[PDB]
């Protein structure tokens, strides 16, 4: 039997991910006040908060837990439903995958603050949490792929195609960008293999496809499965689908260097991953395209369904954000933009209005259906989750870009004589109000989160047993 | 097709991925100009290790970069652009990524050891303006120097020359002044 | 549209959008027109392009400024303080390279703080001169009497007091009859007698006003306990700017 799909681990997963977007988003926020005001920062006693620690802690929270967490209730609900099988790990596997994923963060939580980290980005979790992520990871590739391979249908979803590469480069990734020979138990007690300028290289090429695989295709694959799951029927572009798909996928892993630009890394290598990158605009904007195309003649469901708001201005944020990196990573433009703020103002555009936009929409149309319910609690609620979202994210990017350019202006800039015309001092007091507005843009954004959190316990309260009959 | 087939899709997708990293991670393993140390260069000190280890637990890369570009301004503000030869025994590599506060590469020697205790313990103190959170508990904490040695052993397997002298002859604001100090240095003397 | 149906979800076939098409490929047309302009050529850099146009931009820039900055190496560093055209672009860029090189250590006003020499004001430690000035900044920059038996923690006390007297007048009879006697034996030697100090070792006045040197008599234990030990770092290596610098410098008291 087990004719009906094992919606279990998706309904743990979504609230999880609710709960992780809280606390990722509620950490940003806090850290984001203490570049503001710097008090926010324990002056006597590293303690709690402080800026160096929490910022990792940040950024995993924010990625890896809460953009994890969506990833697995969306692809686990997805390819079930795609497939029409019951998910192949089952409770076990599956269940596995999420508890594992638990622990993963909440060791996260602990470790970070605590001080061990690699001090390598994305991958700043100690070398024993690192083998417990892989051990995770084979058991959701194997979960996801075996369900794959239990399918009915003979044809596999595109959406399936992203989720499927991006769980086998991620794996990939995670494991060659950490090896690492371990000096003690924890923390970063463990020196990584490569060094300098290899170092460099293997550190970005994980940190570009990180975005690349689990922020950019595992979304693809969210994308393609919620957008079209709508009342309206077609319109796509299959072709493009499998253009666009093919291209990203391979065009993405050459982007390492943008990062690196004018550094120590060797100019060919730096050239490669310019000109690729750039390649790289037409497949991702072709993501955008077969997303937005599909709502012709539907748009006037825009007004109505706030769920497909959030999709379509999700994708309208991948796309620009997908137009900024490329420009950023010619070398010119990379030589205003790197080490600014604009580079953090590309990374929530990309963050805040794509992933966490597109993540958003997914688990509104998910949840209720996880949850044996035909709807979210309150419509109005999306509604206005949706507008604190996207003022939150657009002053988030307007105070980014302020900044950036005016940093890498002032730090560039000369003087009749030749002379520097700024102290970085000044620069960085130019930096203040971008800091405060950026505060406040975060801050609309995470209560927006409160907003859904609030709704979506709601909407839990209502069934006990909520198996949703066959399905 | 290979819509229908699991294997291939699989296989053409470990493929497909797998082409940028061999291109541009394996060659560099092999050239020689990123593997080449400054001549002059030496392993760091057992306290500028710790230090560089306590650099890193707290954070300080979040906000300061270790890579000086090439441009003309940088140059001026900075020093000298950083070279590949510099980071070879940078195990894992402090280059930035964001500059809140500014590029750390080559502090060799510009700021008094005393001066970086008074802005460590309290950056606003000395520069009113700052973004950087106090780190008072630098100067709290003493080093056991019990790992030192564990810690050269393994750079060393990692390609460090360190001599088996120097693992045997091995507080933190002490190690974090004293790692601050070598930064840049080795170019600027050889 | 596709005969499959995966769960609702149905996929027209359509064409690729023809600019669509236009854009991937002119990346593509870009990218080869880049790897061979670039390393794998163009013109304008011989032998191959690279980083190298780091030198261009000095080159070009050493061109563009070298005279400004040559006209002022042959004038005196008092000469490049007085004059309003070097002198004075001297305060206003030797005050800009002051701000970028300077101000973190001696204050944005150039005012100091504590453990920093006040630069604006007439009290020099290493001597007012130009060259002086110049010599501390080009090449860059006391004993700790608590140990030394005799001093030890009652001799340190009296000898902070009487030098507050010497800067002027605390109220404290053994702090101070103790004190004379063992400046005159030690401190005077480098300090000089009634604390004129001694310019040539950067000993500073100890008959000063008040200054932002923690004139209270337990800092003032503290440096005689402990002793001293400040650094100026040497600008010869990281710095011509500093020979602007020190005009600026010069020009800033009066
Ligand atoms: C922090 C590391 C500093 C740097 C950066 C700059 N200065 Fe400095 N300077 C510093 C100290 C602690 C002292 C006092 C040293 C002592 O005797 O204890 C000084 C002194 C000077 C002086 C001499 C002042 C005098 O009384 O004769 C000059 C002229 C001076 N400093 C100039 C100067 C310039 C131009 C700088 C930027 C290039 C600069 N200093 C930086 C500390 C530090
Ligand atoms: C984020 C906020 C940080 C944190 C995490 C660190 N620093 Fe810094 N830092 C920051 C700013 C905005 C500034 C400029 C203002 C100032 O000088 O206080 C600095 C400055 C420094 C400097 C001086 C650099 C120079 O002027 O050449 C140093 C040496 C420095 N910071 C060191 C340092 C260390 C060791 C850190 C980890 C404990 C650290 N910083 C963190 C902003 C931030
Ligand atoms: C020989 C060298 C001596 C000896 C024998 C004494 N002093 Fe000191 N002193 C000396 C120098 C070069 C400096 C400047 C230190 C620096 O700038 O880092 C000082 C400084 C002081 C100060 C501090 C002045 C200030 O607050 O800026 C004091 C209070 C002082 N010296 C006192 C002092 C006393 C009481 C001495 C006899 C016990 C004495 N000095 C001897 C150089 C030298
Ligand atoms: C991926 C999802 C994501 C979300 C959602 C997110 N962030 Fe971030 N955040 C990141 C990443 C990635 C970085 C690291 C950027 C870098 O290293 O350049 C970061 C870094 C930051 C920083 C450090 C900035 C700096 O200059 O060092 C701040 C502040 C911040 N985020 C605030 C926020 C706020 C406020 C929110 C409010 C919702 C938020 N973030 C939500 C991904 C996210
Ligand atoms: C989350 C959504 C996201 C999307 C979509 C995205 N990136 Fe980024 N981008 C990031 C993050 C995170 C960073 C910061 C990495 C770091 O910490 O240095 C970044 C930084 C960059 C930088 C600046 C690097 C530097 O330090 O100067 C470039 C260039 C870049 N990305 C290119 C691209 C390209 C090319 C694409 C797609 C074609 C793209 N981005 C799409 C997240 C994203
Ligand atoms: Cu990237």
């Amino acid at each position: 039997s087990k004719d009906e799909y094992f919606d279990g681990v998706i309904r743990a997963g979504v609230i999880a991910t609710t709960f992780w977007g809280i606390v990722g988003f509620l950490v940003a926020v806090i850290i984001a006040f203490q570049l503001a005001f710097p008090a926010l920062n324990l002056e006597f006693g590293n303690g709690m908060l402080n800026f160096g620690r929490l910022r990792p802690l940040h950024t995993s929270a924010v990625i890896f837990a809460f953009g994890g967490n969506a990833l697995i209730a969306s692809a686990f609900y997805v390819v079930q439903r795609t497939s029409a099988a019951r998910l192949f790990g089952g409770t076990a596997l599956g269940w596995f995958v999420f508890w594992g994923w638990q622990l993963i963060i909440v060791t996260a939580a602990t470790s970070y603050l605590l001080g061990g980290s690699q001090g390598k980005e994305y991958a700043e979790l100690n070398w024993h949490l690192d083998i417990l992520v892989a051990i995770v990871w084979v058991a959701y590739l194997i979960a996801f792929l075996g369900t794959i391979f239990k399918r009915k249908e003979p044809h596999i979803y595109v959406a399936n195609w992203f989720y499927l590469s991006f769980i086998v480069t991620i794996a990939m990734l995670h494991i060659v960008n950490n090896l690492a020979v371990p000096v003690s138990i924890f923390g970063t007690k463990s020196v990584q293999l490569m060094a300098g300028v290899q170092d460099a290289m293997t550190q970005w090429w994980y940190g570009h496809n990180a975005v690349g695989f689990f922020l950019t295709a595992g979304f693809l694959g969210m994308m393609y499965y919620f957008v079209p799951k709508q009342a309206e029927r077609p319109v796509y572009s299959y072709k493009l689908s499998i253009v666009h798909f093919w291209a990203l996928i391979f065009l993405y892993i050459w982007a390492g260097p943008h990062h690196l630009h004018y550094t120590a890394l060797p100019d060919w290598a730096s050239t490669l991953g310019m000109v690729m990158s750039v390649i790289l605009w037409m497949p991702s904007w072709g993501g955008m395209i077969n997303g937005l195309m599909t709502l012709s003649g539907a748009w006037d469901k825009l007004r109505t369904d706030p769920v497909i708001r959030m999709m379509v201005v999700s994708i309208g944020f991948y796309g620009m954000s997908t137009f900024e990196g490329p420009m950023m990573s010619i070398k010119a433009v990379n030589s205003l933009s790197h080490y600014t703020d604009w580079t953090i103002g590309h990374v929530h555009s990309g963050a805040l209005g794509w992933n966490g936009m597109i993540t958003f929409g997914m688990l509104y149309f998910l949840t209720p259906r996880l949850w044996g319910r035909s709807g979210l609690y309150s419509l109005k609620l999306v509604s206005w989750h949706f507008w604190l979202a996207t003022i939150g994210i657009v002053l988030y990017a307007s105070s980014m870009w302020v900044s950036g350019i005016m940093e890498g202006l002032m730090w560039r800039e000369v003087d009749a004589q030749g002379f520097l015309v700024n102290g970085f001092a000044d620069t960085v007091g130019a930096k203040f109000p971008m800091n405060v507005v950026r505060g406040v843009g975060g801050v609309l954004y995470l209560t927006g989160g409160l907003i859904m959190a609030y709704n979506l316990w709601a909407t839990v309260a209502k069934q006990p047993k909520t198996a949703n009959l066959a399905v | 097709v290979l819509e229908k087939n699991a294997t291939l899709l699989l296989i053409f997708a470990f493929l497909v991925v797998t082409i940028g990293g061999i291109v541009e991670i394996a060659p560099l393993f092999y050239l020689e100009n990123t593997i080449e140390k400054v001549e002059g260069m030496r392993p760091y000190t057992p306290l500028e290790l710790t230090g560089r280890d306590i650099y890193i637990r707290e954070g300080c890369y979040v906000c300061h970069s270790q890579m000086i570009r090439p441009m003309r301004d940088e140059v001026e503000r900075y020093g000298h652009y950083s070279l590949a030869a510099e980071s070879m025994y940078d195990h894992p590599f402090q280059w930035g990524s964001k500059r809140t506060g500014p590029d750390l590469a080559r502090v060799g020697g510009r700021y008094s050891d005393a001066w970086h205790v008074e802005h460590l313990s309290n950056p606003q103190s000395v520069v009113p303006e700052s973004v950087m959170p106090s780190y008072s508990y630098l100067a709290n904490v003493p080093l056991d120097s019990t790992w030192i040695e564990d810690r050269v052993s393994t750079d060393a397997l990692v390609g460090v020359p360190y001599s088996a002298e120097m693992i045997a002859a091995a507080t933190e604001m002490d190690a974090l002044v004293a790692y601050l100090q070598v930064l840049g240095t080795m170019v600027d003397f050889s | 549209t596709t005969g499959h149906s995966w769960d609702g979800i149905e996929e027209l076939n359509t064409p690729l959008p023809r600019w669509w098409l236009w854009t991937f490929y002119a990346t593509i047309v870009w990218g080869v027109a880049y790897s061979i302009a670039m390393p794998a050529a163009t013109p304008g850099i011989l032998g191959s392009s690279t980083r190298a146009d780091v030198e261009k931009d000095i080159a070009k820039f050493a061109e563009m400024n070298k005279a400004v900055e040559d006209k002022l190496v042959a004038t005196d560093l008092t000469a490049i303080a007085a004059d309003p055209e070097l002198v004075t672009y001297t305060r206003n860029a030797g005050a800009a390279v002051f701000r970028t090189w300077c101000a973190q250590c001696h204050g944005a006003g150039a005012g100091g703080n504590t453990g920093f020499p006040s630069l604006l004001d007439g009290d020099w430690l290493h001597g007012g001169s130009i060259e002086t000035i110049y010599t501390n900044i080009k090449h860059g920059i006391m004993p700790a009497h608590l140990t030394d038996e005799l001093l030890e923690p009652a001799q340190i006390d009296d000898v902070v007091q009487y030098v507050l007297k010497i800067s002027g007048q605390p109220a404290d009879e053994a702090r101070a009859t103790a004190g004379q006697q063992v400046f005159a034996d030690n401190c005077v030697s480098c300090h000089g007698e009634d604390a004129k100090g001694m310019v040539e070792m950067g000993a500073p006045n100890l008959t000063d006003g008040i200054w932002l040197y923690g004139g209270d008599a337990n800092t003032i234990t503290t440096t005689i306990q402990l002793g001293r030990g400040g650094v100026m770092p040497s600008w010869s290596w990281a710095a011509a700017q500093i020979r602007a610098v020190a005009s600026y410098v010069h020009s800033l008291g009066g």
